[PDB]
């Protein structure tokens, strides 16, 4: 009843399941930036990088080598920036290798589309890391994970 | 050679090279490898029979 | 001294393995039987069975008895 | 240069260590050559080899390295 | 020729079916007539029900298609199974029962490919075919 | 075997207790106890819960050699078909996962070949062999003298 | 109708087939043209499903084989009892259990092996035993070698009865397939009769024999001065002295005035302060309650009288929207395939063995077993190994069922079919979780090793650094510590003192004390999870891909156990469910080795030890686990190198046998790698050369010598690997623990 063939195609290597083809799943996936409609590859990259560079600062800030120092947050931001640069390089090389120069009109599966996506991802990631750095440096609750209220 | 005769194999690639078998039949039709030799020792593939040419078999004494 | 000895012995063993590997590669690739009609090389190939079987026997001989003496002492 | 004076007492150092993963305990533990920085102690015997050859100063070794660079070129 | 309107054996779905490589490179198909509605085993995994009449099935590999054909021929007694290969351009080609008769029995018209006029012992040596274009045959 | 013999004989001579080799070399328990177990103490104490010394690098490399040796055991005992049928499921999962099917491989991910796996396992085995013994020999000699 | 139907004289007892090896098989009855025939004879000896297509024949063979196995087990038990009666120091151990080491084996003085007759104690010198038989007998109330002789006689008589029953039920009265296919009746009888009446009889034995005898033994009475069990049985006054409620009789039982029996049926909990084991008065109540439970459970299924369940109805009724047809077809599968039943039963038996190992150490059930550290360690590791092997066998026979007895026609859109139809999702997710666990369990040890080597000891995952506290396990331990009086109101003590409480000490030695979990315990538990998950991955992947895969669409035709499908498709080595079992056995060895090492170190470092007059306990290793078990170097040095001293310095002692077996197990483990790292072509060519040597002397066997099959080479490699590894651990453990306890 709940599990069925994918797209009514019994011989495709997939099954239609609640996790895979439910209404909530479809809405969530179709509203994520990687799939939302109307966004340019640049805007997709911007949103995704913003979201990712934010979470990156914390692990580095609170568990890095200079975590028990007075420069822990700056060190964390710096290490996030380095990782963001490495991942932007990965994105760029993947784009140049995978996508040939034929023009499919910026569909995120084109050379131009992926270039825009990686540029937006770099900008948004650096911006999000900086925003997280500002918020952590200025709010005590984030520097102590709530152990200021104790 | 004739049927029911002991013949030593002279084919290098053969599992029975320089070994003796018994001729079971000789086909005079004119095929490439007329003689048929049976062996007591089985080969690695499990076959104890093969088809040989008249130049790859020598009668033993 | 220990580092140097171990270093050169390991290098020696690698080189010997490589020498035999390239001898095998020569046999596969560069050996011409017609050119080596009944010379020392063709004769080595001729009695390879004797060579291999006697090498196997001496290996078993040494192994059996060395290991047996060690186990007896143990 | 300080090994050619008491070669039976001084440990020969191969090269300095610069690892940004070392702690202060490790830096101190690897400063055994009396050089004031972490080092590796050579196990290749190049010190004894060169001393026997006739190398006495660091300039001799440097000139040898220059010549070998020229020969590689 | 292949008719793309033949129904399918009412399979319930699986994760062993074809993937994007089928849409990009090659997608094989098999068609066969069944006298009744039996249950057979998919080459990808699971059970399926073949229909009374013609049945068309899509797979990713010719080996899968031929394994299904062998199952039909041995387990059941269906031997009218035809195998096709489809490219993204729509270049459906015909493969099995290539000449309409299975390869296991000789048929007039075939030409021998890859046949050699001696035994394997007569092959040349790599030393003899080295730095030359000769073939070890 | 050759280097074990050389090192144990010379270590015993250097400490002046050549009788230890002369008496324990006649049974394998002697080698396992008075050569390996006995001389691995400083090496395995290169770092410990109570501190560390310069031999810590050699202890780390000792464990490194053990690791890579056992890893080569993987390629030498496990053969291709299993890994090929596993990588198939992995490729299915990647193609079927949202937000990761935006990325695709340009080279079809396949298992290692048979000869390739033999070579990789041999290389891992050899690296473990060499690094383990290099550590042991240098660290034990440096910690005993 | 559940009824008895047999065939009379189906097979005539004759030695004609004893002289025809391979008679059971059509391919083998012909004769040995090669040496592969010899190996095939043994590989296919007990594969009854490949000898005939007759389920009746297979079931009869299985029934008789079970009878033979039971006779062998009874002979084993009779031998152990006879050795306890004749070649042991059991009376001395009864006199002073905390001073004399149990021993029931003696060696002959031939080549100096008499050294193995060590000074165990009690004026007796033999081989120290670690099986717990002395404590079993003490709990059973045995106080003489005469009683052990009678036990051995009973075992021998039962072995004879079992062998006769096997012969009779194969050759004289062989039941039919309708007799075998009675799942409801068989489960009713097993549950009620076998289990319920067994535990009821054992409860009666404990109430009438074990309880008073052990009461006097704990009171310090001499074994000679204790009266005999029949004296207790017939003298209700003598029993009414020790347990004053026997003067009341069985009227309380039949009137439901059960509190009158609280003196000998109680829920005390904890451990007997004198013996360090569980209260036998608690075990009696345990077994009585189990008897009631089993006899009730055995009245659930329909046999002949309408009342009861039909498992077919239950299974077919249990289905839902995610499962389609649900459990339809499973009843038929399980009453038509012995391999499915064997897989289920092996999985359950192995899991039970593991559960038994854990409980029997934390809640020592026998008198004076807890302070017998060699016995505890040996039993724990032994049952762990049995469990692992049984689980791997369960995987193997699941694969065998999938290849042989699985029919898609009968399994359509049921649970089995649906599993096969999404096997890729299962294996991909298990792959990901295995990788995640491997990283976040072993890379933590690697991180610690690198940080300790770099001098950054404050960056480690340790109790003195970044902490990984098993708060959930500690919370459960707290619950179990506080349960007595609160959530188990009528229990005087905790189930196990491992959860928490006061140290139990016997003979100035710890029997059981709280076991504290920290960062090292968190790490080792997550490594246990990692290893179990990887083993499951291997076994389940093989089982699910037994019949077909994207690589080999026709694999059931190749079979359950085939070498490969050739060098094509890139190489199809080890692509069979058999090879999955082979690799999963390697990984089970890994898992159980880590588990037993964890047990050994943790128990020697934080539980076991000697308690001083200050009430303080000094452990065998002394807390080295907390700060050393967080690094692979810590395990290599503080556990293997440190604790191997006992076994490597055992020459000249009674443990010299342990030293020798240490070396021999190393030898076999290494010798396995010749079969595991190698292939068949090399050895066939070497055999070709050796056969040339033999032919040069005008002789060679008529049975042509062949190298081992690919599957057989893998099997030999695995068998030698497992024997060598387990034997090395065996010698190491026994030498260490018998030296330090
Ligand atoms: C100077 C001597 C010498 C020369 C000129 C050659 C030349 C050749 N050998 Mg080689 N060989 C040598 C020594 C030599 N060999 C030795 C000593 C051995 C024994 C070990 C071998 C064993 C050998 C075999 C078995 C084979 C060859 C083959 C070949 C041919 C192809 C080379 C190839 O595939 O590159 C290989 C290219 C590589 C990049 C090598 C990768 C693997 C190496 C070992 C690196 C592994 C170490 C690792 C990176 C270290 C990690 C460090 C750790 C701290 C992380 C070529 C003609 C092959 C051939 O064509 O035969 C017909 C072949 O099958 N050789
Ligand atoms: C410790 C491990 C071990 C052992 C014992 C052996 C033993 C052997 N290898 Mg080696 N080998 C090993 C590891 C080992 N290998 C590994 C890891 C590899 C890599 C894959 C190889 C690869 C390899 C190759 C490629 C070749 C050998 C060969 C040999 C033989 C060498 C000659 C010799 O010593 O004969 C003496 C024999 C022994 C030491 C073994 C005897 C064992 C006991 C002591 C005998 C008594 C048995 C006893 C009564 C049984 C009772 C038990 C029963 C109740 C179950 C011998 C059979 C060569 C060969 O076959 O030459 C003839 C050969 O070609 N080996
Ligand atoms: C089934 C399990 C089992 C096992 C593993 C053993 C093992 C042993 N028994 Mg045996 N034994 C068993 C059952 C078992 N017994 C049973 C059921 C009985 C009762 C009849 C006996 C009665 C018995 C006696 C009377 C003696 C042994 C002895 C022995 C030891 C030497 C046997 C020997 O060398 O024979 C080799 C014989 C060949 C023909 C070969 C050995 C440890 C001997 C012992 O411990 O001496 C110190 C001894 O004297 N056993
Ligand atoms: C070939 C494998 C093997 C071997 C050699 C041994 C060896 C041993 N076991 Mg056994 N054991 C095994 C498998 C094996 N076990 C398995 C698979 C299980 C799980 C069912 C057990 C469960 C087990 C227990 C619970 C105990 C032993 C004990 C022992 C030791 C004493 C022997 C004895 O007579 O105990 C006689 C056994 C008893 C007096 C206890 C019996 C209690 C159990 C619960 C009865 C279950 C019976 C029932 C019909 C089984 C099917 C259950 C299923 C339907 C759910 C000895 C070391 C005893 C021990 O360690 O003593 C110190 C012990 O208490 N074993
Ligand atoms: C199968 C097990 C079994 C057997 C054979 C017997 C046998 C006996 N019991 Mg019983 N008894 C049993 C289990 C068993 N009991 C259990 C589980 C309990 C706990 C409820 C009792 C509690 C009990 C009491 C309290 C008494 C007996 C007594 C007796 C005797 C008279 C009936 C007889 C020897 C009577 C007797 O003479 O005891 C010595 C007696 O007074 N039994
Ligand atoms: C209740 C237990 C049980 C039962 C009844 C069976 C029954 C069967 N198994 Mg087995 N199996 C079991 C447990 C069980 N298994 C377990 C626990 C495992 C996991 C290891 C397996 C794994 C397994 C596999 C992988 C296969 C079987 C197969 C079989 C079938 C044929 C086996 C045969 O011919 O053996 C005959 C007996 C032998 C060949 C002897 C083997 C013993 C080896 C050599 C080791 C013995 C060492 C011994 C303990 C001594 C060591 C000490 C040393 C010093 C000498 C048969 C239906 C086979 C099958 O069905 O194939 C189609 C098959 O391939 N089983
Ligand atoms: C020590 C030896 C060793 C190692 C390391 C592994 C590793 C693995 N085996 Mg196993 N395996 C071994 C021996 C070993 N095996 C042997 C001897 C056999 C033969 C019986 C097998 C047979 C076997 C099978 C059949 C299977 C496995 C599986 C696995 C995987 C388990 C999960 C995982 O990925 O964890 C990941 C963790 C690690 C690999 C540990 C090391 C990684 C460290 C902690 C991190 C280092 C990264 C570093 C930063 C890189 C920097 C590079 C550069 C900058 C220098 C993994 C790849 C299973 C699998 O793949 O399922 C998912 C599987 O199916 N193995
Ligand atoms: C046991 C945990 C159950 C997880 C929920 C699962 C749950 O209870 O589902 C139960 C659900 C109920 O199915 P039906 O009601 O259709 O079936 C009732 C059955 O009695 C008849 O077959 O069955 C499924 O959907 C199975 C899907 C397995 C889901 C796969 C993911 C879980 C894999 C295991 C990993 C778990 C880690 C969890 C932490
Ligand atoms: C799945 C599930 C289960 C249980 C409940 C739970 C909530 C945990 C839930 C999971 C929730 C999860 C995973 C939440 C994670 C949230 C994350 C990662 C949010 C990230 C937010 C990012 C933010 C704001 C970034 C802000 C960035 C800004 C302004 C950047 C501005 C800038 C840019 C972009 C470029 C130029 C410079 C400038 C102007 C500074
Ligand atoms: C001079 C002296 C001083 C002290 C007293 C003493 C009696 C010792 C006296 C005499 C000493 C003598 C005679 C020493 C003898 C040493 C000898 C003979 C050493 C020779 C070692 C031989 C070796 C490695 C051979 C390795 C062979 C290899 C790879 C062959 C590989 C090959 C293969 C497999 C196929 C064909 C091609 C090729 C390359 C040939
Ligand atoms: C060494 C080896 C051989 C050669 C080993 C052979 C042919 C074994 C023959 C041994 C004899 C006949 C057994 C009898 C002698 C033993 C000492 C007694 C113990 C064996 C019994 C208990 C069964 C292979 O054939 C082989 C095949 C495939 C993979 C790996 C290997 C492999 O490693």
């Amino acid at each position: 009843q709940f599990v069925k063939p994918y797209n009514d195609d019994p011989f495709v290597g997939n099954l239609a399941t609640p996790v895979s083809t439910s209404s909530f799943t479809r809405s969530f996936l179709s509203n994520l930036p990687a799939y939302r409609s109307g966004l340019s590859p640049l805007l997709r990259g911007l949103e995704i990088g913003m979201t990712h560079g934010y979470f990156l600062v914390g692990p580095f800030y609170k568990l890095g080598p200079l975590r028990n120092s007075d420069v822990a947050l700056i060190s964390g931001l710096f290490s996030s920036i380095g990782l963001i640069i490495i991942l932007a390089a990965c994105l760029a090389i993947y784009g140049v290798v995978s996508f040939n120069e034929d023009d499919n009109t910026d569909s995120l599966q084109t050379s131009r589309g992926w270039k825009q996506f990686t540029s937006g991802w770099l900008v948004g990631s650096i911006g999000g890391a900086s925003f997280a750095y500002i918020l952590i440096s200025n709010i005590v609750f984030l520097q102590t994970s709530g152990l200021n209220l104790i | 050679v004739k049927r029911g005769s002991q013949v030593r194999i002279l084919r290098k690639e053969s599992y029975w090279y320089q070994d003796v078998g018994t001729v079971a039949t000789i086909d005079t039709s004119g095929i490439r490898y007329p003689v048929v030799v049976r062996f007591e020792k089985v080969s690695y593939s499990g076959v104890n029979t093969n088809n040989f040419s008249l130049d790859e078999v020598v009668e033993v004494v | 001294q220990a580092a140097l000895y171990t270093h050169h012995q390991y290098i020696a063993g690698f080189l010997m393995v490589g020498a035999f590997a390239h001898g095998a590669i020569f046999f596969v690739r560069d050996y011409d039987p017609e050119q080596n009609k009944n010379n020392v090389l063709a004769r080595m190939l001729e009695h390879k069975e004797a060579i291999i079987s006697h090498l196997s026997w001496v290996s078993l001989f040494l192994g059996f008895h060395t290991l047996g003496l060690y186990i007896h002492n143990d | 240069e300080q090994w050619v004076l008491n070669p039976l007492k001084v440990k020969p150092v191969a090269h300095a260590i610069w690892d940004p993963h070392f702690g202060q305990p490790a830096v101190k533990a690897f400063t055994k050559g009396g050089v004031f920085y972490p080092v590796n102690i050579a196990t290749s015997g190049v010190y004894h080899w060169w001393y026997t050859i006739g190398m006495r100063t660091n300039n001799d070794l440097y000139a040898g390295s220059l010549f070998l660079l020229f020969l590689s070129g | 020729t292949l008719n793309l309107q033949i129904p399918s054996p009412t399979f319930e779905g699986s994760t062993g079916g074809w993937l994007r490589a089928a849409e990009v490179e090659e997608k094989y198909a098999i068609t066969w007539t069944s006298g009744k509605e039996q249950v057979f085993e998919m080459p990808t995994g699971g059970a399926a029900i073949m229909r009374k009449g013609e049945n068309l099935l899509y797979l990713a590999r010719k080996e899968q298609c031929l394994a299904l054909g062998t199952q039909l021929k041995t387990g059941f007694k269906i031997t009218d199974y035809k195998i096709y290969r489809i490219f993204p351009s729509g270049e459906v080609q015909y493969l099995h029962p290539k000449d309409g008769v299975f390869p296991e029995k000789v048929n007039a018209g075939r030409i021998g490919v890859g046949n050699v006029s001696h035994s394997i012992g007569k092959n040349l040596n790599p030393s003899q075919i080295k730095f030359t274009n000769k073939s070890f045959n | 075997w050759v280097t074990f013999y050389w090192h144990w004989k010379h270590v015993t001579i250097w400490q002046g207790n050549a009788g230890q080799f002369n008496e324990s070399s006649t049974y394998i328990m002697g080698w396992l106890r008075d050569y390996l177990w006995l001389n691995s103490s400083p090496l395995i104490n290169g770092y410990n819960p109570f501190g560390m010394n310069s031999l810590a690098v050699w202890a780390w490399m000792f464990l490194f050699g053990h690791l890579i040796w056992a890893t080569g055991f993987m390629f030498l005992i496990s053969w291709r078909g299993y890994w090929q049928e596993l990588i198939e499921t992995l490729a299915w999962a990647h193609e079927r996962t949202p937000l990761a099917n935006l990325v695709r491989w340009k080279d079809k991910p396949v298992a290692l070949s048979i000869v390739q796996a033999r070579l990789v396992g041999l290389i891992h085995f050899t690296v473990g062999y060499v690094f383990t013994y290099a550590a042991f020999v240098i660290a034990s000699t440096t910690g005993k003298f | 109708k559940v009824s008895i139907t047999v065939d009379k004289d189906p097979v005539a007892t004759s030695f004609e087939k004893w002289a025809q090896p391979g008679h059971f098989s059509r391919t083998l009855a012909k004769g040995p043209k090669t040496t592969t025939w010899i190996w095939n004879l043994h590989a296919d000896a007990h594969d009854f499903d490949s000898h005939t297509s007759s389920l009746e024949d297979i079931s009869r063979k299985i029934f008789s084989a079970h009878f033979g196995q039971l006779s062998i087990i009874f002979l084993w038990l009779s031998g152990m009892y006879f050795h306890g009666a004749r070649f042991s120091n059991y009376s001395a151990w009864l006199s002073n259990p905390t001073a004399v080491k149990p021993s029931a084996q003696v060696v002959w003085p031939i080549v100096g092996q008499e050294v193995l007759n060590g000074d165990v104690g009690g004026g007796f010198q033999g081989v120290q035993i670690t099986s717990g038989f002395f404590q079993i007998w003490r709990a059973s109330g045995i106080t003489s070698e005469v009683e052990l002789y009678w036990c051995a006689l009973a075992g021998l008589l039962m072995s004879g009865l079992m062998i006769f029953a096997g012969w009779f039920h194969y050759h004289k009265a062989a039941p039919k397939l309708e007799w075998f296919q009675n799942a409801e009746s068989m489960l009713n009888h097993h549950l009620s009769g076998l289990l319920g009446l067994g535990c009821l009889s054992w409860a009666g034995h404990q109430i009438h024999v074990s309880l008073p005898i052990n009461k006097l033994l704990d009171a310090g009475v001499a074994p000679q001065e204790i009266p005999l069990p029949h004296e207790f049985l017939v003298n209700r006054d003598l029993m009414a002295q020790l347990y004053p409620s026997f003067s009341k009789g069985l009227v309380p039982f039949f009137t439901l005035n059960w509190s009158e029996y609280s003196d000998f049926l109680t829920f005390k909990g904890g451990l007997n302060p004198v013996t360090g084991g569980l209260w036998l008065s608690d075990t009696a109540h345990h077994h009585l309650a189990l008897a009631v439970l089993f006899i009730v459970a055995g009245h659930m299924y329909r046999t002949n009288w309408g009342i009861g369940h039909s498992m077919k109805e239950i299974l077919e009724a249990h289905k839902g929207p995610f499962t389609g047809e649900g459990h339809k077809g499973l009843y038929e599968v399980l009453i038509t395939s012995w391999h499915a039943q064997l897989s289920i039963n092996l999985a359950m038996l192995g899991s039970l063995s593991i559960i038994i190992a854990h409980h029997m150490y934390a809640m020592p059930p026998y008198p004076y077993i807890a302070t017998d550290y060699p016995t505890q360690l040996s039993l724990f590791t032994h049952h762990m190994w049995i469990g692992g092997f049984c689980v791997c066998g369960a995987a193997a026979h699941a694969g065998i069922f999938m290849v042989r007895d699985y029919n898609p026609a009968q399994n359509y859109n049921n649970l089995l079919d649906r599993v096969i139809r999404h096997r890729d999702a299962i294996i991909s997710h298990l792959n990901w979780i295995c990788i995640f666990l491997g990283f976040h369990s072993f890379g933590l040890y690697i991180h610690n090793d690198t940080m300790r080597a770099l001098g950054r000891t404050q960056d480690m995952f340790s109790d003195t650094a970044i902490q990984l506290k098993p708060v959930f396990a500690q919370w459960v331990q707290n619950i179990h510590t506080v349960a007595p009086g609160n959530t188990t109101p009528n229990a005087l003590a905790t189930a196990s003192y491992a959860f928490g409480g006061n140290v139990v000490s016997v003979g100035n030695k710890v029997a059981m004390m709280p076991i504290s979990l920290g960062t090292a315990d968190f790490m080792v538990h997550h490594i246990h999870a990692f290893t179990i998950h990887v083993t499951v991955l291997i076994l389940l992947k093989g089982v699910l891909f037994s019949r077909n895969s994207r690589l080999i669409p026709d694999k059931a035709n190749l079979g359950f156990r085939f070498p490969c499908d050739g060098p094509g498709r890139g190489g199809t080595c080890q692509s069979s469910a058999w090879d999955s079992v082979f690799l999963g056995l390697f990984w089970m060895y890994n898992c159980i080795s880590v588990v037993i090492f964890h047990f050994s170190w943790k128990m020697q470092s934080d539980v076991w030890g000697t308690v001083q007059a200050d009430n303080t306990v000094t452990h065998i290793t002394g807390g080295n686990f907390a700060q050393s078990a967080i690094t692979i170097n810590g395990w290599l040095r503080d556990f293997l190198w440190a604790q191997a001293s006992q076994v490597i310095q055992s020459y000249g002692s009674s443990l010299s046998a342990y030293g020798l077996i240490f070396l021999g197990a190393h030898f076999i483990w290494a010798f396995s790698l010749m079969f595991l790292f190698s292939g068949r072509g090399y050895w066939q060519e070497l055999i070709e050369s050796v056969v040339w040597a033999h032919n040069k002397l005008n002789f060679a066997p008529a049975i042509q010598p062949r190298a081992l099959s690919i599957t057989q080479g893998r099997a030999v490699g695995l068998a030698h690997y497992l024997l060598g590894g387990i034997g090395t651990t065996w010698a190491f453990f026994l030498a260490r623990i018998i030296s330090v306890g």
